[PDB]
RNA sequence: GGUCAAAAUGC
RNA sequence: GGUCAAAAUGC
């Protein structure tokens, strides 16, 4: 085919509010629309989000019809000044196709590893065209893939990095006509 | 472990062969300033100075190769819209002896071509500089005087918005050089003459603006107090009387927007300009297609009864010429929607199936030939 | 001739799938088929010279036309010239992305040079404008996978 | 072919500055050019670096054209007098082809294991010659493979050892004419 | 009357073909100052800088052509009489990363040849700079670092009367480029190694002046406090144990007037220099013809019983090597009628019919290899 | 007569 | 294995 080993590419980098009042609760909440390219956040604070203008990130935002398997990676880089006997943080991860409460969860992981953790898993896009799917289109009351998170003691489990990779069998077709992507500095 | 130098291929005496790219000797850029008036020498130098103008693939091959048995190929290029026109020419002659003339009579006998860029957006001429054999050299071109004159014969019709540049691409060709010699007393056939027979200018309106051209063609061109000359005429004039078929080449030099239908025939000079009745003569009506610039005209030997004189004194009154003339007329009108004057140039390319009875002792000087602005 | 990320914008990158994907790869070759369109009035004349080189050359390089080159000219009512550069005009595959600052002295990637071989001439104010579109890469070879390089460079535009 | 099991060979051994003022920040930073053979370091301290004049290390420095798969291994040997309930150190690892900020990351690992950790991963060299690549050559604005690190509480996560191994399918050709390699003691 | 530019042959993407003359890219003149001592870098630059040194027929073709699927051909030339001799070399490697070494170990792995002008008055080397494919470019040569080192390995025997100049003629060849890649873990056959195995110097007299060379050959060359390296060794050292047939190339670098019969065999290091009895070992006696400078020597795999170690620590006492050595001896004497020392250089060209059992974790540094004046 | 143009394009 | 040398000259 066309292949290279261990070459994944960046999508997400979500950082947690610094201003967080351990009083109006313990958790912080956020979501990543893997097939849409959008980070949705809390009102808990002033969140620092960034989506990376990656070959793929770039591609999934523009390509209107998607069939195949993409590979995801979420990494927790945390607050390392916190002494390991003093860790109080879990982070509940969810995989859904809507941001609706009435929809049900596809997969559900819960990780509580001090200072850092890794999570590698497959997502597959199956749709009504010929097996092709379009981002949350009204056509077959179509959907996406969403990766939502729930952080407990967000002052500890501070940073989140989302990477994905592509499958030899990802096929697109069409152009979702999108505005200009913003490039830092 | 040793190499023999002797059996090495460092002594190849052969003519460069290759692709039009590989056989590229130079790139001359010529300047066509938008205030150009006609009769203007755009650039007169030495061929060898024209060819030595860039380092292009066979460039050193031109310089370090003693015998080139192929042909110098020019490719010119400048685009001009259809509402204007310039009439350029590339004249390659074999030597210059002094402060010489750059008319068109004097510079079009050997190998030269006229072109209106509005109609012909890319010309290609090929010539053989040693008209006497099959090979040339740069040192030949150098130490013999091969000349190239690039002149404007009939200036801009419409003055362009800014200056223009004609880029001439020079190359060595894939085709062999063939001689063209002249026995003066035993002409060939078809005899090559190439003679500027005139620059005919027809003003805008309903004027028959009748132009008569002497068919006596020895001495050449007239000048104030002098005679202008080119070999193909020199020799003709060696003879006394002549006939044959005269093949003329009518070129448009004005902007495809200046219209006229021109009527050509053959007569004598005794007729008045108000001769209703000429078109009851063998005549051929010419019309130019927008992007069409060359009409070749052939008058057969059957349009003449007896051979005519090669020279006639310059004063001989349009009432005393016993020699056939080449009349050009406006059969309609000159019409345009832009100021301009219809200008077409006539060149006697070849006399075919010639008969030359005689030997001319000579007659002093000759008459004038048309020219003028733009 | 590096063509990943797409189009540059002031502070952003512009994108279309056929580029999105290209940029998924790292290095590329093939035959590049370009489509040159006239967008000015058939009265604005020019003979344009196209070839393939590198960026280290000065604008006063007498000697380019001693490169494979193809001379284009438009017929009055002619508006499309299809241009094909063969894969034999490139020795080794090139990079799909090159940082936006990479100085015309540091590109190791092939460029597509267009020149005036004569002149622009008209009898009406106008500027000769021709648009170039890379229609298809034929007989492609893509060695690699591009992690990415932030943004891309600019592409020509302007009035009329 | 030619093969032997569990025989890898040394390349890197990076040690962290002893003089480190936990005041001008928490982290130390460093990089290893796997396909070039160079350790680039901070200005944080007086770093103790060594590259090993290994059969391979040796080979990759000399061989101008590289196609194939190499195997990497990074090992963290740390400060073991530090009591495990008292660990405050993570170390963020990155894999890039340039030392530029504008380039994007290929893979990204984050490990926070007390006193010692291991990390085994493939790198593959794909290039423009016939599929051959040359160290950061200007030819196809060519690149490498870089393994950069970020150490938090470098006084803890003290030492780093980099080993690689070769793939049955590593093919080189050409000689990068290099100065004399320095041999200790 | 118009020309189509499109159907013109200005887009030819082809490799220059022609006569050795037509396909001449450059002329480098190198200087051999008569006070030259050996190990002297006569000129170290970039190939592209070597080739861009004159305007010769395919010179622009070298510059304005993107793919050249032919080979760079060198032709060198300097004549030196028979009572003296210099030993020059042209080493073409694929890149330089810094202030690099210019030994002979370090610069002879890719494509280099040694020649004594007294014996070989004209050398010709041909190489393929992209060992990975079939075409090259100048821009390739330029932006990749192709290097050419011209060095003196064993200085003048007799100092000439004035300075000397070696003129190297550079050309593009009529023959295709063929790759030479290396799989490191699945060697080919015959494996190309090209290793300077030593500069053996035998003083004048009746001294067996016995020279022993380690057959362990990984790490490469020793340096004071360092190791010198060339890929063909880099890889060898990737393995652990090796065998095969070792093909050595013995070159004379002294003046055809310095005579010696050298005896080569294969043994171990435990033997004393006064071992009457070696020549009762398979051995081959070498003698050089006046103008003869290269003797190729082949030791068969049947001269070794078991594979040997690729590396042995540098201190390992000539009493502890369990690895086979390559002994060179004087079977007669060194004799001349001019001061000089007999010098012959040994290069392991190819290991044929190799067997590599293993994988070497490595052993720090390596031992030294002979060198010296003239 | 020479020159030139022409006997046409795409994968 | 590549390179190289070689399978030779004159009218």
């Amino acid at each position: 085919s066309i292949s290279q080993q261990t070459v994944w590419n960046q999508m997400a980098t979500v950082r947690t509010p610094l201003n967080f009042d351990s009083s109006k609760q313990s958790f912080c909440q956020f979501s990543v629309d893997l097939l849409g390219g959008g980070i949705s956040v809390d009102k808990t604070g002033d969140w620092i989000t960034l989506v990376q203008n990656s070959p793929i990130s770039n591609l999934l935002r523009v390509a209107a019809w998607k069939k195949g398997c993409l590979m995801v990676k979420v990494v927790m880089s945390g607050n390392a000044a916190v002494k390991r006997s003093d860790w109080a943080s879990l982070v509940q991860v969810f995989l859904t196709n809507s941001n609706s409460t009435e929809h049900f969860d596809a997969c559900r992981w819960t990780k509580s590893e001090p200072h850092s953790w890794e999570l590698i898993f497959p997502i597959e896009v199956c749709g009504p065209n010929n097996g092709f799917e379009m981002w949350s289109s009204e056509w077959a009351n179509q959907t996406s893939w969403h990766l939502s998170f729930l952080v407990d003691n967000p002052k500890q489990s501070t940073t989140f990095d989302v990477l994905l990779g592509i499958s030899q069998n990802f096929e697109i077709a069409g152009n979702t006509l999108m505005p200009a992507f913003s490039v830092p500095q | 472990m040793e190499t023999n130098l002797f059996k090495l291929s460092l002594d190849d005496v052969e003519t460069p062969k290759g692709s039009m790219l590989d056989l590229k000797i130079s790139q001359s850029k010529i300047a066509l300033p938008k205030n150009t008036v006609g009769g203007t020498i755009l650039r007169s130098d030495l061929l060898a100075n024209f060819l030595t103008e860039g380092n292009f693939r066979a460039s050193v091959d031109l310089q370090r190769t003693h015998r080139i048995k192929g042909m110098i190929k020019m490719v010119a290029t400048v685009g001009i819209p259809e509402n204007t026109g310039i009439a350029l020419a590339c004249a390659m002659n074999s030597s210059i002896r002094g402060r010489a003339s750059s008319d068109i009579y004097t510079i079009c006998s050997q190998d030269c071509e006229l072109w209106n860029p509005a109609c012909t957006k890319a010309m290609t001429m090929s010539f053989n500089p040693n008209p006497c054999s099959d090979a040339w050299s740069l040192e030949f071109l150098k130490r013999t005087g091969f000349h190239c004159d690039i002149i404007c014969v009939t200036g801009w019709t419409a003055t362009p918005m800014q200056d223009v540049q004609v880029t001439i691409d020079w190359f060595i060709s894939s085709q062999e050089c063939v001689p063209r010699t002249y026995c003066v007393l035993n002409p060939q056939n078809p005899f090559v003459l190439n003679r500027w027979m005139g620059k005919l200018t027809f003003p805008q309106g309903t004027s028959r603006s009748v132009k008569r051209m002497p068919l006596s063609i020895g001495g050449g061109a007239g000048a104030k107090s002098a005679i202008l000359m080119n070999m193909p005429n020199a020799v003709l004039s060696m003879w006394r009387y002549f006939v044959g078929d005269l093949v003329f080449e009518v070129s448009k030099m004005t902007s495809p927007y200046i219209k006229c239908t021109v009527s050509f025939f053959i007569a004598f000079g005794n007729l008045a300009d108000d001769t209703i009745n000429f078109e009851a003569f063998p005549h051929k009506l010419v019309q130019f297609g927008e992007i069409q610039e060359k009409v070749v005209l052939k008058f057969s030997q059957e349009e003449f009864l007896t051979a005519w004189s090669t020279q006639v004194r310059p004063a001989t009154t349009l009432l005393a010429d016993g020699c056939p003339y080449l009349y050009a007329m406006v059969h309609d009108s000159s019409v345009s929607t832009i100021p301009g004057d219809f200008v077409i140039g006539v060149k006697l390319t070849i006399i075919e199936n010639m008969c030359a009875y005689g030997l001319n002792p000579g007659i002093s000087g000759s008459r004038l030939l048309g020219t003028i602005p733009q």
